[PDB]
């Protein structure tokens, strides 16, 4: 008479993730119009790529200042969302709700010192599997690209992705002190009268990167 | 890539410019209506229960992803483990409606109760922050009340989230170079 | 669509289901694709 | 040469190191007689037109992150003011210009952004202040700031009385530097107007 | 064999309130045949904006007398549908099942003096976010509109319907005493030995009132 | 907007005559047939309970609702939490058939019986108010009656309904200017 | 229809949900719609 049906076992638990809607309860609602409103946005990544953020280096401050001594090294970071260096931006902020990531991280260096002032630096990416460089010698052999201050205050740098997967772990393990995804090394080829200027650095997503595999970690 | 440095034009910089090729980018999993979509665990008042949505905690994936929208509007759903019977009144219903079980009250039945709620604040949009006051958002931003014998398991869901404004989200704050937390190993 | 996956319509008419929209008489996205790239450079090779 | 010619009403400003405006958010404003209102809305051209006010010193002791926050509307004394004080649901976008003449060789530079709902600001967010409709003022570059937005909020109109939905933030982002022959000192002036300002629903006399 | 299916948890409660009928228990019956009634009504609000009913003033009578004194002002009331003035009305019997309204309440004031009584009436609509007012000349920058006693007894005004959001709800709050939807205000202009004549007050839905998310707030 | 005051002719004046547009109506929550499909719980009788819609609270919003219709007409739909089998006889039966199980019973199954049932009176269509008597309202009008050995819960739910007449409604009397009852707040 | 939902046909009849009417041989609204409007006046500038 009635169809026949199995009630199977191993199914059907709430999982509170799952795709399924749930059953309505009070009907015929009409929302207020919310058409053309300002400032959408339907995706975090592009709100990641159209606005870079600062990084923060010792003391506190976005900025690095030049120095006038024998060494040249403005600042060296691992390469990791999980950095301290990225601990502050909107990129590092939203890595944490994601376990792994792949592709472009782009890394703006805005000039800001007199107009007097004058200076070269350089950017290297070193890959794992040795010591990071610590002269601009030495990083010459590295991915570098390197600039000079002029009218155009701005400066950006794509840091390649290059690894032996196809992604990478967004966090880094308590085990693994050897940075698995190499360095990047920002250093003052020279500078004029600049003593005492700041190089004012942000970092967004590329055209490629992208995140995967959301996951609550605490992450506060 | 050089630029003007002051313009706040976006400036992306494809690896491009140094040989090398982009590749190809897929973002489904951070679109904001399917990142939003999932269950978040809220702390109940042990009867009477406000939705507001500001109730979940702000470090939380749905917490605190939800947090960087100043403007939202999604349609609700609500997962709730409780005794007795269990009832939602809409958005600007005196709390004495709490009682009368002709609103859509739902019988027990184990082990949770499930319901789907429509947006229903006279608002068209609602907001994560609130400068009418420099806690303190206007009492009118919510998705209604329930009220149980006693609620022990309450859970939000977002459906159809709409976002606006992006305001900042920030990461925890390590001391040593990397955030060295221990990752699940085989 | 979200975070939603059946092929199967859904039992329920709709009205019921969500909220209805209503018009009245996509911003960051446009942004981003706006992104200037590139060189303000006379490249050399 | 990077001249830019401004007009509100009949005020002007121009500026020869423009950099150029950024519009945030929309540019351009949306619907604006709504269901809420019943075609009792209307603009008031009047109003909008540029108006002053001083912001802060920029002194060179001023170490990262000392921000200013400027709610708005603010304390007016002109049309604007007054409309304020006279209809009861208003609504318009904001067209503000910020500048701090310096000098080509004073160093460091501020954020300028218009960000909404800012009820104060916590330190740490800072650092991710250019998510809202910015401009920097780097005085090698630039002495002024630019920037447009559109009327936002919860509701299609506001009651200015008891909600500032923008507030206008400049931040000090590396410190100013006065070297041998840059400004010892800089002053940070607002130059702000108000854009499709519409009011409904007046007010009875003040007797 | 059979179908298997899973029976999902979180689904399936009774809901006061839900959209399913239910399963039949006996069957074939044929009502009596109602077809060409009198009187049919299918929504409240075609009821509520066809019929008027009258308003409670002071001493619970529906009309407000003229006044030979300095005073002006006939009736001065904010405007909630839980107003006591309105606490009679059909409307507002009406609007405590729901817990919000959007749209214009009309307003008919019927003159039913002597044939020899004149006089001129106005009705302000003061918004919210100052004191109402306390004089015609005041309430005169207002919403206003006025009247006069002629061969037509009667006078309709909508109440304009203004908010900043998109409804309003139809209760007031206990901590709320500072009427969020503002001020209706009748006052009397002038009059011609019109003393003690009365002017019976009557309030209804507009074309575009409406009201919204049924409530059951006891409600007695 | 003047007008003839003696005519009892339907004046609606617009916003426009004032300058002012008139808006958009949606009335969908206030047709009858659907404000008055909801469940409303009536107090039972332990055993015997005769299927009247005036035993529904006149106070409750389907209670009150109803009795704004002078005259109604709908199928109904009980949902009765019960002990033992519950037994439904039709209009104007013996109650002496209460007893008998051929008649619509429904075996117990957790946690309640929900069934609808047709409209099953004589007349054309019942009435909230009947002034043959100067309570007090004839006993065909009903819906049948139902029997179990122990009733707990029980609620009727109006299906189709069709109302004709409408009588009076009327609000909790305030005493302050404002009934200001404590609004759900967040 | 009222305060049901869904898409799916109902399984039973149709005579075995509900009673099934009987013709033999709407007002308000008219009434409604019927309300004059705007004017008696002769109206100004």
């Amino acid at each position: 008479g009635i169809f026949p049906v199995a009630c199977s076992d191993g199914y059907g638990g709430l999982v509170t993730t799952d795709p399924k809607t749930a059953d309505p309860a009070y009907g015929k609602v009409f929302n207020p119009p919310r058409n053309m409103l300002p400032g959408r946005f339907t995706n975090f990544l592009d709100v990641a790529e159209a606005c870079p953020t600062f990084l923060h280096f010792e003391g506190d401050v976005p900025y690095v200042t030049t120095k006038t001594d024998s060494d040249r090294v403005l600042a060296q970071f691992d390469l990791s969302l999980a950095a301290k260096h990225m601990s502050n931006t909107f990129l590092a902020g939203l890595a944490q709700y994601y376990t792994q990531y792949s592709g472009t991280i782009n890394l703006h260096f805005m000039f800001t010192g007199p107009t007097d002032a004058k200076a070269r630096y350089m950017i290297a990416y070193a890959p794992p599997g040795m010591e990071p460089p610590k002269t601009p010698e030495a990083a010459a052999h590295c991915i570098h690209a390197e600039w000079d201050t002029g009218l155009n205050s701005k400066f950006t740098f794509s840091i390649p992705y290059l690894s032996a997967a196809d992604y990478t772990y967004t966090a880094s393990d308590v085990a693994e002190t050897t940075n698995v995804q190499g360095w990047v090394c920002l250093f003052q080829i020279t500078h004029g009268k600049a003593d005492g200027d700041a190089l004012v650095v942000l970092a967004s997503a590329g055209k490629d990167f992208e995140l995967r595999l959301p996951v609550d970690a605490r992450t506060q | 890539t050089t630029s003007a440095g002051e313009s706040a034009d976006p400036v992306t910089a494809t690896v491009e410019n140094y040989g090398g090729e982009t590749q190809v980018q897929r973002r489904q999993h951070t679109d904001v209506s399917f990142i939003l979509d999932r269950f978040v665990k809220v702390t109940p008042k042990d009867q009477i229960n406000v939705l507001d949505l500001m109730q979940t905690p702000a470090h939380t994936l749905v917490g605190a992803l939800l947090r960087t929208a100043t403007y939202y509007f999604a349609d609700l759903e609500v997962a709730v483990k409780h005794e007795g019977n269990l009832t939602w009144v809409p958005n600007g219903a005196p709390e004495a409606a709490l009682d009368n079980t002709t609103n859509p009250t739902a019988y027990h039945k184990a082990p949770l109760t499930r319901l789907a709620l429509p947006y229903t604040a006279p608002h068209r949009v609602l907001a994560t922050v609130y400068n009418g006051e420099s806690r303190a958002l206007p009492t009118s931003f919510n998705y209604g009340a329930i009220k149980a014998t006693r609620v022990t398991e309450l859970l939000y869901r977002m459906k159809r989230a709409e976002t606006y404004c992006p305001r900042p989200l920030l990461a925890i704050h390590p001391d040593q170079a990397r955030h060295k937390q221990k990752i699940v190993a085989p | 669509s979200g975070n939603t996956g059946s092929i199967i319509n859904n039992y329920y008419m709709q009205q019921y289901q969500n909220s209805m929209d209503t018009q009245l008489g996509d911003w960051f996205s446009k942004l981003a694709s706006s992104a200037f790239s590139g060189l303000f450079g006379a490249l050399l090779a | 040469d990077r001249i830019l010619t401004t007009r509100n009403g009949h005020t002007t400003s121009t500026t020869q190191s423009s950099v150029g405006v950024t519009y945030g958010y929309a540019t351009a404003e949306d619907f604006v007689s709504g269901p809420n209102t019943s075609g009792l809305e209307t603009r008031v051209a009047q109003a909008e037109r540029f108006f002053k006010t001083h912001l802060f010193d920029w002194v060179t002791s001023d170490p990262f992150g000392r921000c200013h926050l400027l709610e708005l509307p603010t304390d007016h004394k002109g049309v604007y003011g007054y409309l304020t004080d006279s209809y009861a649901y208003m609504r318009n976008g904001w067209d503000v210009e910020v500048t701090a003449v310096g000098n080509q060789f004073n160093g460091g530079c501020l954020l300028v952004a218009m960000v909404p709902e800012l009820c104060s600001i916590q330190k740490r967010e800072l650092y991710q202040l250019t998510l809202f409709p910015h401009q920097f003022i780097n005085p090698r570059t630039n002495m002024t700031a630019h920037i447009t937005v559109p009327f936002v909020g919860v509701n299609r109109y506001d009651q200015y009385k008891v909600h500032k939905p923008w507030t206008l933030v400049v931040m000090v982002v590396a410190p100013l530097t006065v070297n041998s022959e840059g400004a010892p000192q800089i002053k940070v002036y607002a130059n702000i107007a108000p854009t499709n300002v519409h009011v409904a629903g007046e007010f009875p006399s003040k007797e």
